[PDB]
């Protein structure tokens, strides 16, 4: 899970990390009301998108930058009108872009030096690792590829925690000299402690800046949170806007159903992300375009099989539903009655191709074939795919 | 080293299994399936229910208690995520040779700490978490995989995907090859067993003549598996390796990039792996590879 910048920034300040004073506005004229509310020597305008690369990204209006800097609150309302509502297409967004619904007006600070710092769990590094570079700001991946020697790594022992010798060494490799070395090392420690506290998979600060007054500040923050830790990060996961996701995605999540929309007409209902992708893969192989796949997860409950049909059919783009359940924890005959019951109780139009191979399949297929419902059973994955592309004629 | 515990991945009919989370909803169902399939399930554990009887088997409060009473050598975990990591630790403390954690949803931080200790010992071998388990067809089934689709055979299957593994299994049985050993390593980033761990066992198992590797987009696990096969599998006793990478048609911070299906397929092929582009042709591809090499 990912939060906006104005949400991560708050978490950082509450844990001793130095960040910029900020305000968020939903309109362009309100961004002017907030720019004046700062009482700032300068004001920074930052489009709020969960993707990175705002600096050199262009909007659908002509504005060449998701980030702008001005000294007069009157210019923010003009630039804010060129941000809110538009898609911001950057290096890491879809070519169509992402609609910008919020913008950040913050007490802008001067940046004497830009560095890159990141804390994340990395499989190869076997646990947390500090990743930093003195060549921070804007493109970090460019310098990471050109000059690998400018990337410094410090593997942190999850048990011992971050030691002083490690924070000092990283701070020195990032170029923090004089009294700023111990100040940066202290921010690195508080960042790592925050990284562990919020069950983050990645805390990325770019630029890990250095003001002329000698204050180490995190100017931009991108915190990625472990979805598995939501049960112990309730306050944080409540902050998830959910607005940047399709409404059906949020609706499927209500019933413990993960939805991934696609540009096709054959909806897919599968148990297992790996199988769902394989189902989509084999549909292309036979000329079809899957409209989406609704991953069911191991936990099957006859209530969500009823719902699953509801969400897929809610989208008019769905011209067919492919059910592929293989090796579930619940008996197939139980899923067979939930499918029929759902069909009977919902008046299904789109053709329905069902493949069941879990436990007690012989009875399940009989429940479907002898139901008098528009249900054609499938034997294997290839059969269901070929039968799904055929039903879209 | 922890690699010394690789051997414990190859369960057999003599493996005596206990179920952590025995009386739980999941543990009951899959424990019944394990007994009906012929697995030597000799009890389980649930805190506060030691002494009671469950599925005709004894219930214990702790894993070590169950181990000294039943001589168990393998353990399967269905404990919920908040306490599944501690359940793995309880088995490592008891020095259970093989631990299989089925539970999905364990915080990554918990598994980072678990794997930290796991790598510093060599007595316990962990499979998972968030995995379907391991099965020696006909001899031992530790996990959630449907048993009826398996049949003891000649193809060692390793899969990073869940239910997708069953497709490779069902196909290898229909083509008459069957499976020697099937291992699901799970879909979590921090786990006790990776591709190379299983490939090592396959390449040294006489019963395993062919290998199927099921993968998907994300990370570099498939890339690492390729490098492993390039050096150790290229030779006179090279065993045919087939693979399918899910998400070929799937659509697409900076720290992860600092330290992609197409790259995986090309990497596996460079090591000699025959990559089936269709998820339904894993059995036919390996079958014809056996035919090319006069292995049938
Ligand atoms: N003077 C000043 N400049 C700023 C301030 N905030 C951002 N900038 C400048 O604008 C740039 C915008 O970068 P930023 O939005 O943080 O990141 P990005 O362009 O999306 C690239 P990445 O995703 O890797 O962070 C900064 O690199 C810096 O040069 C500020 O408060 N004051
Ligand atoms: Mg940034």
């Amino acid at each position: 899970m990912n939060l906006q910048e104005y949400q991560s920034k708050k978490l950082m300040s509450d844990n001793g990390v130095k960040v910029q004073r900020f305000f968020v506005a939903d309109t362009a004229n309100e961004a002017l009301e907030a720019a004046k509310r700062l009482n700032a020597k300068e004001i920074v305008l930052k489009a709020q998108i969960l993707a990175g690369g705002r600096g050199k990204g262009v909007f659908s209006s002509g504005l060449k930058g998701g980030v702008h800097l001005t000294k007069d609150p009157e210019v923010v309302g003009q630039l804010a009108k060129q941000m809110i509502g538009y898609n911001l297409a950057t290096k890491q967004t879809p070519k169509e872009g992402v609609k910008v619904n919020k913008v950040m007006v913050a007490e802008a600070l001067d940046i004497s030096r830009e560095t890159y710092l990141a804390i994340l769990m990395d499989r190869s590094c076997n646990g947390p690792v500090l990743v930093g570079s003195p060549q921070g700001g804007v493109d970090i991946e460019e310098v990471a590829a050109s000059n690998p020697e400018l990337i410094f790594k410090e593997q942190i022992d999850i048990i011992e925690g971050i030691k002083d010798s490690q924070a000092q060494r990283m701070a020195e490799n990032l170029g923090f000299l004089g009294p700023l070395q111990n100040q940066a090392a202290d921010q690195i420690k508080k960042l790592y402690n925050l990284f562990l506290k919020i069950d983050a998979t990645q805390v990325e600060v770019n630029p890990f800046g250095e003001t002329p007054e000698g204050q180490v500040v995190c100017f931009d923050a991108k915190i990625n949170f472990d979805d598995n830790a939501e049960f112990r990060q309730k306050d944080i996961f409540a902050m998830d806007d959910k607005s940047e996701n399709e409404p059906i995605e949020n609706e499927a999540a209500k019933y413990d159903l993960k939805y991934i929309g696609l540009d096709g007409n054959i909806a897919c209902f599968v148990n297992g992300a790996g199988l769902a992708m394989a189902t989509c893969d084999i549909i292309f192989l036979n000329g079809g375009k899957p409209a989406n796949f609704l991953d069911l997860g191991g936990g099957v409950k006859e209530s969500q099989v009823y719902q699953a049909f509801k969400l897929l059919t809610a989208d008019p783009k769905v011209e067919a539903i492919l059910v592929n359940i293989f090796g579930g924890i619940v008996n197939c005959a139980i899923i067979a009655n939930g499918i029929t019951k759902a069909c009977r109780e919902l008046e299904l139009k789109v053709p329905l191709v069902v493949r069941l191979e879990g436990t007690n399949v012989h009875e399940a297929q009989n429940i479907l074939t002898n139901s008098g419902l528009p249900i054609t059973s499938a034997v294997d994955l290839e059969d269901a795919a070929k039968k799904a592309v055929a039903s879209v004629t | 080293s922890y690699t010394a515990s690789r051997k414990h991945l190859y369960v057999d009919k003599n493996t005596k299994v206990i179920c952590q989370g025995f009386t739980g909803k999941q543990g009951t169902f899959h424990s019944q399936q394990a007994l009906e399939y012929g697995t030597n399930l000799v009890g389980g554990t649930t805190p506060g229910k030691g002494g009671k009887t469950h599925l005709g088997l004894p219930v214990f409060n702790t894993v070590k208690e169950a181990k000294e009473q039943t001589g168990a050598t393998a353990s399967v975990i269905y404990v919920p995520p908040p306490f599944a990591a501690a359940a793995i630790n309880e088995a490592i403390d008891a020095e259970v040779p093989l631990v299989v954690c089925i539970t999905e949803g364990i915080p990554q931080q918990d598994m980072v700490r678990v794997k930290h200790r796991l790598l510093r010992q060599g007595k316990t071998r962990l499979i998972g978490p968030n995995c379907p388990g391991v099965i020696n067809p006909g001899e031992c089934k530790i996990g959630i995989m449907p048993g009826h689709i398996h049949k003891k055979g000649r193809i060692g299957i390793v899969s990073r995907s869940g239910t997708l593994t069953y497709e490779a299994v069902h196909q290898t049985t229909q083509v008459g090859l069957g499976q020697s050993l099937c291992v699901g390593i799970g879909g979590d980033p921090f786990n006790g067993t990776d591709f190379t761990d299983c490939l090592e066992i396959f390449l040294n198992d006489p019963a395993t003549e062919g290998i199927i590797l099921i993968g998907e987009i994300g990370g570099n696990a498939e890339e690492n598996a390729a490098e492993f096969l390039k050096q150790h599998n290229s030779g006179p006793k090279s065993k045919p390796v087939v693979s399918f990478i899910a998400g070929l048609t799937a659509p697409p911070g900076h720290a992860g990039a600092i330290i992609g299906a197409k790259e995986k397929i090309t990497a596996l092929q460079s090591a000699g792996v025959v990559v089936s582009m269709s998820p339904a042709q894993l059995g036919t591809t390996i079958y014809k590879e056996f035919e090319k090499r006069k292995m049938l």
